[PDB]
RNA sequence: AUACCGUCGUAGUUCCGACCAUAAACGAUGCCGACCGGCGAUGCGGCGGCGUUAUUCCCAUGACCCGCCGGGCAGCUUCCGGGAAACCAAAGUCUUUGGGUUCCGGGGGGAGUAUGGUUGCAAAGCUGAAACUUAAAGGAAUUGACGGAAGGGCACCACCAGG
RNA sequence: AAAGUUGCUGCAGUUAAAAAGCUCGUAGUUGGAUCU
């Protein structure tokens, strides 16, 4: 199991951060390619000028065409 | 066909059970004897209730029956109930032993018997 | 049975919409010397009349009366 | 079960087992309280007082029921020795 | 290999118990072991004990009454401040009328009241209730 | 209690020359009157304010038993396939969890 | 017997054991059964300790004897090798028997045509009568058992080491039961021997009825 | 109108037993819920904890019918929990109450701080498991109600504790196992050993031993 | 029909000396230690033995039979307790959570992919992402709509004998 | 915070995601009883 001595705690905590790399919220949060990745760079809004209208057809079950623009 | 059904058999097993004294191999005094018991309304029920009794009497006289259980059942099962045979089989002449149960014997203070004959395990 | 058991009543009720029928069948008791029901008992509902539990005979006595 | 007022406020003090002291349970439906009679010392009479023994659910269902009975009764001296 | 004859001894006990056996054997001994039963039995949860002396590491017979629930050990053992003593009793034990943690403090092998009483905190050893 | 063969115990009934004395003959109706529990209720407008009355004795508009007792007059109009009973002549409170579930 | 010379063993009694055969157990040995069996042979069958069975007996005994209303006692055998003596042990005792097959729900199902509910439960043998023991750990029943050697001790409070197997050593079994119950309800004087001869009790086996009925 | 088939039932149905403590004390069975109905009366109320339609699959195809989780309890007192499976769901719930009065069990109440009025809590932290559902119950100080999910929060009013934190585990999700797993825990408050409960037991006669006389007579 | 089937046939399959280091390399169960049920078989070693055979053995000695001990390989069974269950005497002693320690997983795909480093003659191996993408993917057990699965059984509104 | 879904308190690794193919081995972690 897990490593429980009293001298023990870089193990610990050199475990804790290697194995949080492996958890996905962390890891969008932290690798700082999901930041740069991001159209928004970390904008709660951004601001754009209209390029043309898109149509985007539906997903299976429903039967619609949504309103879409290309900025 | 001719299979009695549940209200036949189960009211014929009632009558079986309690007042099994006045009742006999008969057919029709089986056939007067429920009329002062069960107030049964048609008569084609009262004839067909009382010939499954008579077919069961005479199922009772093959011996014991797996539905009913009443503890009067005649008096000749409670004569050979406690029939006595004369000498018991138990109180033997001689009782044969092994060794070690004569050990278990000499152990249990009981050492002084004699009615005991005891061989060898050859 | 079925004639002096149930009382089969159908009517018909007439709404906005149109009309439901509606089949009320009441099953009476036995009751025998009541008005409620008939005396007739069902024709397959059979009682049996617990034995009045006799005196066992312990010995012959002969009492004059 | 007793405040320090001094009521022994509790629905009730639910008896022991008399093998392995665990409390008899509410639906502990094997539970067992058994009498065995007292005799008299020099006729062999039953005097109309018995001994009384709890067994749980759990001992008796290991089969280690009758162990348990043959040593409280040994130990009470229903049993002599050996 | 074995580390801590204490963790053995107390789950001896802790299985011998919840098997509902009147006597445990427990193997080895330790001075550490003996007090523990001893602040063990002068709350009169386990009751008598014997110390088979042989001349290496000894056993210990114990006598059980079915008062017990649980004797655990707390390994590794941890210093137990007093200002930390509350967090360990809100962790370990079932109530705050019932159970005891002990405690080593250079005043002896003890319980977690007896420490409050005496001021002095320690290292851990385990606990029972 | 419904079985067709039955046993009689009239040989131990020691004596009964009124058997139609009145006793067991309350005329129960409550049917057309006032007394019948299967009655519309004649609604009450909701007050404004959210409650009705005052000092202590505040029925409030979410209470428990009156929103219970709404839910099981809710579930009365349901489709015929699905089976109700008689949760009016016994008192149901039924709560929005579980009606929601059921009305899904 | 608290030790009591009244109580004891008698030479007549042990007599009674070494012909019966109920000191000659099976070949198999349950753990649980090692307590009341001293040790099998160069044949390979134990010998049970005939002290323990009487002292189980007298045991047994004391917790009959303790329940007031005689017919509080249920005592049951199925296999027919013990059928018959179990009648008599009510004859004797004035408790319930069930002979024959054991209706599963006895003593649970309450809506039941042969619904009962008992304080004490007398079994021949719990390798056969495996059902009504889990209905008397359903219900709260003090049970008493005749075990062999090789007898499962579930649900059993009390367990009487004693030859079941035979149909002898099962009606003296019960013989001594009866007699031991009768003489602590104090219907009979213990110094006097019992009028009902145990040769009463044991199995008779149609052939046998056949050919004691041409022997007459 | 009562008149019941078991002895404790007559026994219930005469003055010879005075309270339902006494069917708890010798573990007895209650196979009748008119004993529950006569010896607790009007002071248990019931939550219709939930209502689930199962669709049976038969060789008629498919039906719908209700399952019903009941929680009957007398507060201060006594709980319990009954399920039933039933066409119609009136019916439905009706016999989960009647199977919920034979589930019922005392629950033993304690004190958090120092042992002051009327207890309200839970006497020590207790845990209860059904099917990957954990609930354990934990005392809490006085005023503080019960932090809980909405099932063990009604199981745990209608048994009367005044207080308690609460903390589960698993798939809390299905209401069955988690019903069943705070009853668990609520039974497991009196399967448990405390030094309160440390003096010798005295026993006192069963009531089947003490009103035999009684009961041969009928 | 290019799978399918039968006929030949190279490297290979074999040995010797170096690379390669991967497998469903599986008990799908890290290693070390403690406690915790029963049974009756097996292997090895040891101990205690009525008796049986080396043509009756002249002493020891091998081979059967009854046990006991230790360490194994496995089976049966249990309401020890676990567990989502299948099942497991460990997968038990786990909300009553702490014997020591190592490695490793974090919804599903992309993907064991690209890039970089390193080993390799090579094929490849070890380490190993992200962008983007979806609300499921999955695990145990329970029924059966339906068999294109097989049996019976029924009926002068079906048949045989006929009218 | 809920997330005991980052787990020191306090997760998991037979079948759901997972035990290195196996053994040796250094640093690390851990380590029988014993003295007032």
């Amino acid at each position: 199991g897990k490593c429980r001595g009293l001298r023990t705690a870089r193990k610990l905590r050199s475990h804790r951060r290697d194995q949080k790399w492996h958890d996905k919220q962390y890891k969008k949060a932290h690798l700082g390619t999901a930041l740069k990745a991001n159209p928004f760079g970390g904008a709660s809004h951004a601001k754009g000028i209209v390029l043309e209208k898109v149509g985007v057809e539906a997903k299976q079950p429903n039967s619609a065409i949504r309103k879409c623009v290309r900025v | 066909g001719r299979v009695r059904t549940k209200t036949v058999k189960k009211a014929a097993r009632v009558i079986i059970e309690k007042y099994y004294t006045r009742l006999g191999n008969d057919f029709h005094t089986n056939k007067r004897v429920c009329e002062e018991i069960a107030i049964i309304p048609s008569k084609k029920l009262r004839n067909k209730i009382a010939g499954y009794v008579t077919h069961l009497m005479k199922r009772i006289q093959r011996g014991p029956v797996r539905g009913i259980s009443i503890k009067l059942q005649e008096e000749e099962r409670e004569r050979r109930d406690n029939y006595v045979p004369e000498v018991s089989a138990l109180d033997q002449e001689i009782i044969e032993v092994d060794p070690d149960t004569k050990e278990m014997l000499k152990l249990l203070d009981f050492g002084s018997l004699s009615n005991l004959q005891v061989t060898q395990p050859t | 049975p079925v004639n002096y058991y149930v009382d089969t009543a159908v009517r018909h009720v007439l709404l906005r919409q149109g009309v439901l029928g509606i089949k009320v069948k009441i099953m009476l008791p036995w009751d025998p010397t009541g008005k409620i029901g008939p005396k007739k008992p069902l024709p397959d509902h059979v009682s049996i009349v617990e034995p009045k539990d006799e005196i066992l005979p312990t010995t012959p006595i002969s009492e004059q009366k | 079960m007793q405040n320090d007022a001094g009521e022994f406020v509790d629905l009730y003090v639910p008896r022991k087992c008399s093998a392995s002291n665990r409390i008899i349970g509410a639906k502990d439906h094997a539970s067992i309280q058994m009498n065995v009679a007292e005799v008299d010392k020099v006729t062999g009479r039953f005097n109309g007082q018995f001994k009384t023994y709890a067994i749980c659910g759990a001992i008796r269902r290991m089969g280690e029921s009758d162990d348990s009975i043959l040593r409280l009764a040994k130990a009470d001296g229903i049993v002599s020795k050996n | 290999v074995r580390m801590n004859v204490l963790a053995d001894a107390l789950k001896s006990i802790n299985n011998a118990e919840k098997r509902g056996k009147r006597q445990v054997l427990i193997r080895p001994c330790s001075k550490v072991i003996v007090r523990f039963l001893t602040v063990m039995m002068k709350h009169g949860y386990i009751g008598e004990f014997e110390i088979i002396d042989d001349h290496r590491a000894g056993k210990i017979v114990v006598n059980l009454t079915g008062r017990l629930n649980k004797c655990g050990v707390i390994s590794p053992r941890f210093d137990v401040q007093l200002k930390d003593l509350e967090k360990w009793q809100n962790n370990l034990l079932p109530s705050r009328q019932f159970g005891f943690i002990v405690l080593t403090t250079s005043a002896g092998i003890m319980d977690h009241e007896e420490a409050r009483r005496k001021h002095t905190g320690g290292k851990i050893l385990g606990f029972f209730f | 209690g419904d079985s067709k063969v039955s046993i009689s115990f009239e040989n131990y009934r020691k004596v009964h020359p009124y058997e139609d004395s009145d006793s067991s003959e309350d005329e129960v109706d409550w049917q057309d009157t006032r007394d019948d529990p299967y009655r519309p209720a004649k609604p009450v407008p909701t007050p404004k304010k959210g409650f009705i009355g005052k000092g202590k004795d505040i029925t409030t508009k979410h209470d428990e038993v009156v929103c219970g007792r709404k839910n099981t007059a809710r579930m009365e109009n349901f489709a015929p396939e699905f089976q109700v009973g008689d949760g009016i002549g016994m008192d149901l409170k039924l709560s929005n969890h579980v009606f929601n579930a059921l009305k899904q | 017997s608290g030790a009591l010379d009244v109580l004891q063993m008698k030479e007549e009694d042990v007599l009674k054991f070494l012909a019966a055969g109920t000191h000659l157990g099976g070949t198999n040995l349950d753990f649980q059964m090692e307590q009341y069996i001293y040790k099998r042979k160069s044949d390979g069958i134990y010998i049970i300790n005939l002290k323990r069975t009487w002292e189980k007996l007298l045991l047994a005994a004391r917790a009959i004897v303790a329940i007031e209303n005689p017919a509080d006692v249920s005592v049951i055998s199925s296999r027919n090798t013990g059928q018959r003596a179990v009648l008599k042990f009510a004859a004797a005792t004035g408790a319930t028997p069930i002979a024959g097959r054991f209706t599963p729900g006895t003593f649970t199902n309450q809506i039941q045509a042969a619904f009962r509910e008992p304080r004490l439960l007398v079994v021949t043998d719990p390798r056969a009568d495996h059902q009504p023991l889990t209905e008397a750990s359903y219900v709260n029943l003090p049970t008493i058992a005749l075990c062999n050697t090789d007898s499962p001790l579930r649900y059993v409070d009390i367990a009487i080491p004693c030859n079941n197997k035979g149909a002898h050593s099962v009606g003296l079994m019960w013989w001594m039961l009866a007699r031991e119950v009768l003489r602590m309800r104090g219907t009979i004087s213990r110094e006097h021997p019992w009028e009902v001869m145990p040769d009463l009790y044991f199995y008779r086996d149609p052939e046998e009825i056949e050919k004691e009925e041409q022997a007459a | 109108e009562w008149m019941p088939v078991t002895k404790l039932g007559r026994l219930v149905k005469d003055m010879k037993i005075k309270s339902l403590e006494e069917i708890y004390l010798f573990s007895l069975p209650i196979k009748e819920s008119e004993i529950i109905d006569f010896f607790l009366g009007a002071s248990l109320k019931d939550e219709v904890l939930k209502i689930m339609p199962v669709q049976k699959q038969t060789r008629a195809g498919q039906r719908t019918r209700f399952k019903a989780f009941v929680a009957i309890g007398d507060y201060n007192g006594h709980v319990g929990l009954g399920v039933k499976c039933s066409k119609e769901v009136a019916t439905a719930i009706r016999g989960a109450i009647i199977l919920a009065k034979l589930s019922i069990v005392p629950v033993r109440r304690g004190y958090w701080g120092n042992k002051i009025g009327k207890p309200h809590t839970v006497p020590c932290k207790v845990t209860g498991r059904c099917g990957s559902v954990l609930v354990r119950l934990i005392p809490a100080p006085r005023g503080t109600g019960i932090v809980s999910a909405p099932v063990p929060k009604k199981l745990l009013m209608m048994a009367g504790i005044d207080d308690c934190y609460t903390s589960a585990r698993g798939c809390t999700a299905t209401l069955g196992n988690f019903a069943k797993a705070t009853f668990d825990a609520i039974s497991k408050t009196y399967s448990y050993l405390t030094p309160d409960l440390w003096k010798e037991t005295v026993f006192t006669k069963s009531p089947y031993q003490e009103f035999t006389d009684h009961l041969v007579k009928t």
